[PDB]
């Protein structure tokens, strides 16, 4: 099995055991039972168990691949698998992608932008009126879409992605390759 | 010559909920603050305003283009905190301060910061 997982990912199978300590820290923090759970993946991230959040609650529904609300240590290290230095970017760029399309239509709707944006704001503490994040999300939408028609689709985006990389920074974690030392 | 644009997509990626990096950490005891605020002023006088008031609380500061690098010049290893701050133009007259711990203690970074925008008070956006 971890050389079934090291092989499907660009993990090795030293890798993926070390991926086990960690996924046996995680799961076990609230309900001790080999998988992870809402509540113990927002006290993994916030260090509050009850702290609700848009961008956590979109990571966790794309790696609970089964639909079954919980990430088993498959679902988690097929996920973390796209996150490696050494992962194609096209998978990165398709994982961020579906992150966004907050409610699976197919595309990032404009509306889908909006909430987001509002959700970055109130998460940081940040108190703004309806006009400015308007303009906000007006600026951002328009470039992304390409062919004027009023959603982002998937090839709109990986062009979008290719003009500014960074924004998909958060899919890289760079040290995926030092976790044996951890 | 301004602060870097950051555009919403851009913004989005700032989220602890987006960045798996808190996983993989061995010891962490305290939460994370929210720590940026909004701002109107000219960003050139936003950082005057910044290093004016680092240097009374006893920081050295660097600065190179509108990001800024603190560090405590206490004799106590506790207060030997260093900053980093980053200005982005979110919106034509918005800027986004965002201030990161680059060294030092949580919770004194957290007092720091508290103090910080006790003294910004007048600069810091509704
Ligand atoms: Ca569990
Ligand atoms: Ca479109």
């Amino acid at each position: 099995d971890p050389e079934l997982l090291a092989s499907v990912t660009p993990f090795t199978v030293e890798e993926v055991e070390a991926l086990y300590e960690l996924f046996k820290k995680l799961s076990s923090s609230i309900i001790d039972d080999g998988l992870i759970h809402k509540e113990e993946f927002q006290l993994a991230l916030f260090r509050n168990r009850n702290r609700r959040n848009l961008f956590a609650d979109r990571i966790f529904d794309v790696f609970d691949v089964k639909r079954n609300g919980v990430i088993e240590f498959g679902e988690f290290v097929r996920s973390l698998g796209v996150f490696h230095p050494s992962a194609p970017v096209h998978e990165k760029v398709k994982f961020a992608f579906k992150l966004y399309d907050l409610r699976q239509t197919g595309f990032i709707e404009r509306e889908e932008l909006k909430e987001m944006v509002v959700a970055l704001l109130h998460e940081s503490e940040l108190v703004l009126s309806e006009d400015m994040i308007e303009v906000m999300v007006d600026k951002a939408f328009v470039q992304a879409d390409r062919k004027n028609d009023g959603k982002i689709d998937i090839d709109e985006w990986k062009d979008f992605v290719s003009l500014n990389p960074s924004l998909i920074k958060n899919m890289t974690l760079p040290y995926l390759k030092d976790i044996n030392r951890t | 010559e301004g602060p870097l644009m950051m555009n919403a997509f851009e913004m989005i990626t700032l989220s602890q909920g987006l960045n798996l990096s808190a996983l993989f950490d061995r010891r962490q005891d305290f939460v994370k603050r929210q720590t940026r605020f909004v701002s109107r002023r000219e960003p050139s006088e936003i950082i005057a305003n910044i290093e004016a008031v680092a240097n009374s609380m006893g920081f050295k500061s660097h600065t190179r283009n509108f990001k800024t690098r603190l560090e405590g010049l206490s004799s106590i290893k506790a207060g030997q905190l260093a900053v980093v701050i980053e200005i982005y133009e979110v919106a034509p007259s918005l800027f986004m301060v965002d201030v990161r711990k680059a060294a030092g203690e949580t919770l004194e970074y957290h007092k720091f910061y508290k103090k910080l925008c006790s003294k910004l008070e007048n600069i810091i956006w509704r």
